[PDB]
RNA sequence: UGCAAUAUGAUGUAAUUGGUUAACAUUUUAGGGUCAUGACCUAAUUAUAUACGUUCAAAUCGUAUUAUUGCUACCA
RNA sequence: AAACUCCAUAUAUAUAAUUUUAAUUAUAUAUAAUUUUAUAUUAUUUAUUAAUAUAAAGAAAGGAAUUAAGACAAAUCAUAAUGAUCCUUAUAAUAUGGGUAAUAGACGUGCUAUAAUAAAAUGAUAAUAAAAUUAUAUAAAAUAUAUUUAAUUAUAUUUAAUUAAUAAUAUAAAACAUUUUAAUUUUUAAUAUAUUUUUUUAUUAUAUAUUAAUAUGAAUUAUAAUCUGAAAUUCGAUUAUAUGAAAAAAGAAUUGCUAGUAAUACGUAAAUUAGUAUGUUACGGUGAAUAUUCUAACUGUUUCGCACUAAUCACUCAUCACGCGUUGAA
């Protein structure tokens, strides 16, 4: 009921010729949330990447800043559209509203 | 006879394998090997 | 697979009647010739064409589908004295020579510019026919935008109506005029091509007959036909017929399928082949010879708006009607120039008497009428069924209605 | 789909105590759209006879209360054959 | 036997079978013919009632 | 140290001078049903077993797999 | 049972000062038909007779309401009302929600398809109707956006006129001209043709390559958005771009219709609504063919049998299982 793909005779790799794996990789620069850059070795053909959610905005890592902003991937989902499909309700006024129930 | 994700994994181990992929061995001359010691000493 | 062998019926009723040969039965009959020095002579008779007037009125195009052309051996006409001889009388004398033809549906509005352009041959005049003005305007046509002549043009129907007018008018007519300009055209002559970009005219040392003649490219072609009507407007030796049919579509479809590079749909002014049929309306494009005469001749196929009543003055001016069916521009460019109707009469008992005469001669009729019927009870059946004298409704009864 | 000039239907639910303490709010009102604020408290939403818990994401905002609340259980053929 | 023939249009391909018909190339005459043949096999079972 | 025949099924089954389907039957599909028993339809399975030759035809001759016949050895 | 009756038919008479015009109309009353005669032929209870023939005179031909007695202990205690019972801090009352709407195989009755004797787009001096609705309404024209000249369809903004033989819902639609329309090399281009020119005849391309998989079908989904409502999540109808499945006319069997009927990719109105018909109830347009020899199936009577009579769902024959009695034999 298994599926696998047949073993070919293997070619035998003698004994001092036996060379190292040096696969080919890329000086890759690596953009994180902040302005650094750290450079790493990568397979993929892109010597460029920059991060929108890592290590420099998250607040496990980040303590003690005060303030940090979220963010997610952008021209995907239905994502901000509950925000853009309302205009007239707009940014403290909401909160003021928000005070209490009185219900009990 | 194979099938496409036959063909898939057969790609990836492609890329595992060194078959067709790497180059000649590295021979120096008698001096740049004098030289090459120096330098990892 | 290939089921349809060669000779055999497959497209629908109409294409098939007009196209087929279904005249290659008919019984040959010595008729009257169309001749208007002879209309007192020939006024109320079914009389047929000449072999000139029958090799044009077909590159033309002056005889259509669902005419009943093919119950006889080639097409004929009445004559009649109320609608031949009344519209070709002022057409003859009138000081300004253009008209169009209006009336109800079947009453013979073609057939009469069929007869004037019978009239035009026999009178040594160049013809230009549009016939179908659909064909332009549909958007099964190519189509290009001309930088210099800031307007649309249409090579393939170009083509199609120069070769038209070659076609049909008198070689001797064409080669009588010289060319006033010097005109430098492209080359798409397979003969010739590679040594000689370029084709050349010069005044008065080439003519209009080998003007025609030259075969340029597709963006060029538009100013080939520039080249064409200036030409023709300047020259004052011979006269030219300007013609259109069924000018209803054209002045009810002011706007064409033809579609922009901005969704937008391409005037039909701005789009050439009506802004030259449209200034010769209107007066922009004058023509030296006295006698050029212009003809109009709108269709029942068509639908009908306020435009055509309003710039024939049947009815006053609304504004607010929308331009779906009211267009104020093309009644400016109609009564800018000053176009007079001309009404068909229906016929009449006589005429109806005459038609039926022809017919029986013809053998187009049936026992019904041929043997249980006295004359006078069949011509006065057929005109109270043919609406008191639509010739469409008369051909009907007579041989489509069968019970 | 509420026509979106009329705005969202909002009832009038606890959230006070949502933030201010851990306390979840148990409600019937189904029917009330997931605004931005909800993101991150616990409701205990009515579904016919128990309240089912669930936490708020941010990719619920702009839903209906009820969605995650099924009222009825799958169906099982018993063919017994 | 004129929905036999090519014509997209009903009228022209029954206006070409009526004119096969009136030329005498009829494709059915063969069924009268078997229809005959039988009428006149059991011509022995007619019973005036 | 050589050779023989088997299978289209949920219950086996066509046959002989060359192109194409190889019953039943089985089953919720079910016949004709006065709601109704209890006789097709409708509802399941062949693909000439992986090779070799030919005219625009190979079930037909070899080898080989699903493996139970009958001789010689039977003074090892 | 027929007649009487209502909707329809014809005629008259009366009303409308023909600007509630539809006088080609509206509805009050009456008349008429459940049609009359004349010769023909078969016949035949003899002429007093029917079935036909059809010269004649008449406008004259339909439809629905009404379905008895007995029955099938047919359906209805969920339209309401009721006898017996059975709940009385429930089996009686309120609200928030969730049920009625779930989905394996079945089964009815319908809607929409599967193309060329047929489906889309246009038809402004607007081809041609009937019957209804509007004080718990109705929505004209007009202006904005989807979408660019318009128009057409969807939403908003204003609401005109009319509680209505007057405004409005509402320019019926199919027919009928025209254009198109894949399977189809049955086509479209390029040049040449010529008395088929909205067209045909040549030579090339339109050929993964002729017997089903679109420019048919619109189910199923993604996403804007809009109506009504406090509120469509479970569950309402809408336009927009995208999605584009099954279906290539259907097996035993089977349904409705005999004339203004069936059929109709013909539409129209009302009831039930704040909102949502592929259902119901009504209105008109166009309009067929088929029939005088079958076994069967139901009935109304009839004739033959009857041991049934709360009547064939009747009644009624045993030995074997249960208890008690009496007599044989031995
Ligand atoms: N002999 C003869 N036939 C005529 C005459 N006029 C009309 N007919 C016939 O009647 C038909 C009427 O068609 P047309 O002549 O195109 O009439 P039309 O009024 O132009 O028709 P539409 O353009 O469709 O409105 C013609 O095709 C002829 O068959 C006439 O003067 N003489
Ligand atoms: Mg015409
Ligand atoms: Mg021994
Ligand atoms: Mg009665
Ligand atoms: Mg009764
Ligand atoms: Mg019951
Ligand atoms: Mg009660
Ligand atoms: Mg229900
Ligand atoms: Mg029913
Ligand atoms: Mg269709
Ligand atoms: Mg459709
Ligand atoms: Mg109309
Ligand atoms: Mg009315
Ligand atoms: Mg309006
Ligand atoms: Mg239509
Ligand atoms: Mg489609
Ligand atoms: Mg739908
Ligand atoms: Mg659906
Ligand atoms: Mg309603
Ligand atoms: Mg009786
Ligand atoms: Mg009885």
């Amino acid at each position: 009921t298994r599926i696998t793909l047949p073993r070919r005779p293997a070619k035998k790799i003698q004994l001092g010729k036996s060379r190292p794996a040096i696969y080919h990789q890329f000086n890759v620069k690596m953009e994180l949330s902040d302005g650094s850059v750290v450079i790493r070795r990568s397979q993929y053909p892109k010597g460029e990447i920059r991060l929108i959610q890592d290590q420099r905005n998250n607040p496990l890592w980040n303590p003690s800043r005060d303030d940090l902003v979220v963010v997610d991937a952008n021209s995907g989902g239905s994502l901000d559209r509950f925000n853009k499909r309302y205009s007239s309700l707009f940014s403290t006024v909401e909160l003021s509203e928000e005070n209490k129930k009185k219900t009990q | 006879s194979l099938s496409p994700l036959a063909q898939r994994v057969v790609t990836q181990l492609s890329v595992m394998s060194a078959s067709r992929k790497q180059p000649k061995l590295l021979k120096l001359a008698r001096e740049d090997l004098i030289k090459h010691q120096t330098i990892e000493k | 697979a290939k089921r349809v062998t060669p000779g055999s019926l497959y497209k629908n009723w109409t294409n098939t009647t007009h196209t087929a040969q279904l005249q290659q039965t008919a019984v040959p009959l010595a008729l009257p010739i169309f001749n208007f020095d002879d209309i007192s002579k020939t006024l109320n008779k079914v009389v047929s064409y000449s072999n000139k007037q029958y090799k044009s009125l077909h590159h033309l195009g002056s005889f259509k589908k669902s005419q009943f052309n093919e119950l006889f051996q080639k097409p004929v006409c009445l004559v009649r004295e109320d609608a031949t001889n009344s519209f070709l009388k002022k057409l003859v004398s009138h000081p300004v020579k253009k008209f169009i033809i209006t009336g109800e549906p079947g009453v013979g509005k073609t057939v009469l510019l069929s007869q004037a352009h019978a009239y035009a041959v026999d009178s040594k005049q160049i013809i230009i026919n549009i016939s179908y003005p659909e064909l332009f305007l549909n958007g099964r046509n190519d189509f290009s935008y001309d930088d210099d002549l800031k307007l649309f043009i249409q090579p393939m129907y170009l083509k199609k109506l120069i070769r038209k007018i070659l076609k049909a008018n008198d070689p001797a007519l064409l080669k009588s005029i010289e060319l006033s300009k010097d005109y430098k055209f492209s080359n798409a002559n397979p003969k010739n091509a590679s040594v000689k970009p370029f084709v050349t005219l010069n005044k008065t040392k080439n003519t209009v007959l080998d003007l025609l003649s030259v075969m340029t490219h597709p963006h060029n072609r538009g100013k080939l036909m520039k080249a064409i009507i200036d030409e023709l407007s300047v020259q004052s030796k011979v006269p030219i017929m300007f013609t259109v049919d069924n000018f209803s579509k054209v002045l009810t479809t002011a706007y064409s399928a033809y579609r922009n590079t901005e969704n937008k749909q391409i005037y039909s002014l701005d789009l050439q082949m009506g802004k030259l049929m449209m200034d010769i309306i209107s007066g922009e494009t004058k023509f030296a010879n006295g006698e050029s005469s212009t003809i109009l001749a709108i269709s029942g196929v068509d639908r009908t708006n306020k435009t055509l009543p309003v710039a024939l003055g049947k009815i006053p001016v609304d504004p607010y009607v929308t331009r779906y069916h009211y267009e104020p521009k093309f009644v400016e460019l109609l009564q800018k120039g000053n176009v007079t109707e001309f009404e068909v009469p229906k016929l009449n008992k006589q005429e109806v008497n005459e038609l039926i005469d022809y017919y029986k001669q013809s053998n187009v009729l049936l026992d019904k009428d041929i043997t249980g019927k006295k004359w006078e009870n069949l011509i006065d059946e057929k005109y109270f069924l043919s609406g008191n004298g639509n010739p469409r409704e008369l051909l009907k009864s007579l041989v489509l209605s069968h019970r | 789909s509420r026509s979106v000039w009329k705005g969202p239907n909002i009832v009038p639910l606890p959230i006070r105590e949502a933030m201010t303490k851990g306390t979840p709010i148990r409600t019937n009102a189904r029917a009330a759209t997931i605004l931005p604020q909800f993101v991150g408290l616990k409701f205990q939403i009515h579904n016919g006879k128990e309240y089912v818990p669930i936490e708020i994401s941010e990719d619920m905002v702009g839903h209906k209360l009820g969605e995650f609340a099924p009222t009825r259980k799958r169906f099982s053929y018993t063919q017994t054959k | 036997s004129a929905n036999q023939r090519v014509s997209s249009d009903f009228a022209v391909r029954l206006g070409e079978e009526l004119t096969a018909i009136a030329k005498g190339t009829s494709s059915a005459f063969e069924k009268r013919d078997q229809i005959h043949k039988t009428a006149i096999a059991h011509r022995a079972y007619i019973q005036l009632k």
